[PDB]
């Protein structure tokens, strides 16, 4: 499956 | 005021020309048109973004090698006015390309996400027009959905076919379409059970649908 980057804010816990 | 992204694939699929008199492309461009010119003839204070997904060029600010490729901000979360208008017919043409769509989704939440920022809305809304032919990767899509639901973002879908009870005899949609129409019911789901997948609607519904929603406290 294609790898995405999310974004920093979305990965922010 | 709501703020609104038009989540729009323009697609090469969308251009193929076979029901009706207009193509998919088409007939979306036109309800989004018509939506538009509503809310600046009404004064409405919502404000509303329009990204394209399937453009031959890139323009987001995710976009990088290999990431969020064909997908290009049109206008940002503005309050549409007469000028906007004339620059959607102009610059609302059909893709060369296909694009992924759940990137599209991410780009349209990021837009939301900055340019919502210290002001305050009755709703954060994306509406999705596509006929669902492209591929698509669910890497991180869990994420997606968990983003959507802090910031409190609602998902409309729109098709240019039926795919309710009474969707009637086969209309020769592809394993990809019908792979499409299974993720967009499962994202529907996940965010809002039973009624999230009543929130899947056509073409032909989108003008009226699109301000019709479930007052939810913020």
């Amino acid at each position: 499956e294609r790898k995405r980057i999310l974004p920093t804010w979305m990965l922010a816990e | 005021k709501s703020a609104v992204v038009l989540c729009m694939d323009v697609g090469l699929a969308m251009s193929h020309s076979n029901q009706g008199k207009e193509s998919p492309f088409e007939q979306a461009k036109k309800v989004m048109m018509l939506f538009l010119q509503r809310q600046v003839f009404a004064e409405s204070k919502d404000e509303i973004a329009v990204v394209l997904y399937g453009t031959d060029t890139t323009d987001n600010a995710l976009a990088r090698e290999d990431q969020y490729e064909n997908i290009s901000v049109h206008r940002h979360l503005m309050l549409p006015d007469f000028d906007l208008l004339e620059q959607i017919e102009n610059v609302v043409e059909p893709g060369s390309v296909q694009a992924d769509f759940l990137d599209a989704l991410i780009v349209s939440m990021d837009l939301l996400q900055k340019e919502t920022l210290g002001k305050k809305y009755t709703r954060l809304h994306i509406a999705v027009f596509s006929d669902l032919s492209s591929p698509f990767s669910v890497d991180q899509l869990e994420v997606i959905i968990a983003n959507l639901k802090k910031a409190e973002i609602t998902l409309q879908f729109f098709l240019p076919f039926s795919v309710d009870e009474g969707s009637g005899p086969g209309k020769g949609l592809s394993d990809q379409q019908k792979e499409g129409i299974e993720m967009v019911r499962k994202i529907m789901f996940s965010l809002d059970g039973e009624e999230g997948l009543s929130e899947v609607f056509t073409f032909r519904d989108a003008l009226e649908r699109l301000s019709i929603f479930k007052k939810i406290e913020r």
